[PDB]
C-alpha cells in the first residue's frame, strides 16, 4: 500500500533532511577521466575512485560561478535534497565534499547516456516506449511530491538511461522543499507551465504539466510548443492551444489534453484524486505500476555498453583542467554543503 | 511539416535552463 510505503519513505527522508550528510570524500580519492556533460557553473566528469576501482559521475560546481548566477540557495537545495531521497528512478549520490574553489557531487555513473540523445537520434519513441518511461516519471513525482518536494526541471536532457534501460532522474538544481506556493522563474522554456510564465506563484502541478510536455516530446519527436526564441514559446504556451501528430492515439491525446491544461482546477495530477487520475487513465491501462516500481518490466531499449567506464553513449566535450585556488572561496555561503 | 520546421529550428540541441 502506497500510503504505508510513502509514510515510511517520508520518515527516512526527514531524518536525512534534518541531519544532512557532509564531507564524505575528497578530490584526490578519484582519477578524473572524461567530461560526460557540461553545465552552467561546471561540468560532470566520469571519474575512477582509487580505493574501490568503481566509476562515478563527478558533478563539479565552481562556487564563484554559482554565486555569479545567483544560484546559492538552489545549489544548497540540490545537495540537501539529493542526499536525503531514495527511489528506484532517482540517481544515487554516493559522495559529496567541497574545497577552496568547488563543490562536488559524486553520483552513480548512469552509463546509458541522456534520454535526449537517444530521442533525437531515433527521432521519436513508440507509445509503449514512451509509456514505459512516463510511468517511471509518474511514480517518481508521486514520491517527490509526497515529501513536499517540487522538481521543476523535467526534460529529456536530465533523464539518464541505466544499463537495464530504466530511467535515472538527475539534476535537482531547481528542486525545492516547499509547502504551498513558490515564485522563482526557473526551468526550461519549452517545459514551463503557463502559471510560471505569468508570474502567479505556483505549486507542484507545474511538474504534472512538464510531464505532459515530456510525454508529447517523447512520442512526437518534437515538443508541443516550440519557436526560435523563448518569447514566442511563451506565447504558445500561454495560448494552451496544442496540436498533435496524426499518429497519436486517441488515448494519448486525451491524457495530454488533461496534463497540458492551462486551468489548474482541471489539470490532471492536481485534482482531488491526485496522481490516481493519471495512473488510472486509459493510456496507462496496460501499465503494471507495481512491476515498474520493482523494475520487473522488460525495457524497450537497452543501451550498448562495453566496460564500466565506457562513455560511448555520451557526446564528447572540450576538456579543461580542474583548478583549485590556494584561497578559500565563498566559505560562509556554502558552510552547510 | 511540423517535424521539418522543428529540425530546421535553432532549438534542437540540448536546451539550457532559465532562472534568477
Ligand atoms: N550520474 C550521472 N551519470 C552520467 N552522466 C551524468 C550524471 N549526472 C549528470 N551527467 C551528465 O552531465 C550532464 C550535466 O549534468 P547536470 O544536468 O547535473 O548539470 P548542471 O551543472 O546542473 O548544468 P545545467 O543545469 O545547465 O544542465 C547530464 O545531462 C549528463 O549528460
Ligand atoms: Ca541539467
Ligand atoms: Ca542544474
Amino acid at each position: 500500500s502506497v500510503k504505508e510505503f510513502l509514510a515510511k519513505a517520508k520518515e527516512d527522508f526527514l531524518k536525512k533532511w534534518e541531519t544532512p550528510s557532509q564531507n564524505t570524500a575528497q578530490l584526490d580519492q578519484f582519477d578524473r577521466i572524461k567530461t560526460l556533460g557540461t553545465g552552467s557553473f561546471g561540468r560532470v566528469m566520469l571519474v575512477k575512485h582509487k580505493e574501490s576501482g568503481n566509476h562515478y559521475a563527478m558533478k563539479i560546481l565552481d562556487k564563484q560561478k554559482v554565486v555569479k548566477l545567483k544560484q546559492i540557495e538552489h545549489t544548497l537545495n540540490e545537495k540537501r535534497i539529493l542526499q536525503a531521497v531514495n527511489f528506484p528512478f532517482l540517481v544515487k549520490l554516493e559522495f559529496s565534499f567541497k574545497d577552496n574553489s568547488n563543490l562536488y557531487m559524486v553520483m552513480e555513473y548512469v552509463a546509458g547516456g541522456e534520454m535526449f540523445s537517444h530521442l533525437r537520434r531515433i527521432g521519436r519513441f513508440s507509445e509503449p516506449h514512451a509509456r514505459f518511461y512516463a510511468a517511471q516519471i509518474v511514480l517518481t513525482f508521486e514520491y517527490l511530491h509526497s515529501l513536499d518536494l517540487i522538481y521543476r526541471d523535467l526534460k529529456p536532457e536530465n533523464l539518464l538511461i541505466d544499463q537495464q534501460g530504466y530511467i535515472q532522474v538527475t539534476d535537482f538544481g531547481f528542486a525545492k522543499r516547499v509547502k504551498g506556493r513558490t515564485w522563482t522563474l526557473c526551468g526550461t522554456p519549452e517545459y514551463l507551465a503557463p502559471e510560471i510564465i505569468l508570474s502567479k506563484g505556483y505549486n507542484k502541478a507545474v511538474d504534472w504539466w512538464a510531464l505532459g510536455v515530456l510525454i508529447y516530446e517523447m512520442a512526437a519527436g518534437y515538443p508541443p510548443f516550440f519557436a526560435d526564441q523563448p518569447i514566442q514559446i511563451y506565447e504558445k504556451i500561454v495560448s494552451g492551444k496544442v496540436r498533435f501528430p496524426s499518429h497519436f492515439s486517441s488515448d494519448l491525446k486525451d491524457l495530454l489534453r488533461n496534463l497540458l491544461q492551462v486551468d489548474l482546477t482541471k489539470r490532471f495530477g492536481n485534482l482531488k484524486n491526485g496522481v490516481n487520475d493519471i495512473k488510472n487513465h486509459k493510456w496507462f491501462a496496460t501499465t503494471d505500476w507495481i512491476a515498474i516500481y520493482q523494475r520487473k518490466v522488460e525495457a524497450p531499449f537497452i543501451p550498448k555498453f562495453k566496460g564500466p567506464g565506457d562513455t560511448s553513449n555520451f557526446d564528447d566535450y572540450e576538456e579543461e583542467e580542474i583548478r583549485v585556488s590556494i584561497n578559500e572561496k565563498c566559505g560562509k555561503e556554502f558552510t552547510e554543503f | 511539416t511540423t517535424y521539418a520546421d522543428f529540425i530546421a529550428s535553432g532549438r534542437t540541441g540540448r536546451r539550457a535552463c532559465i532562472h534568477d
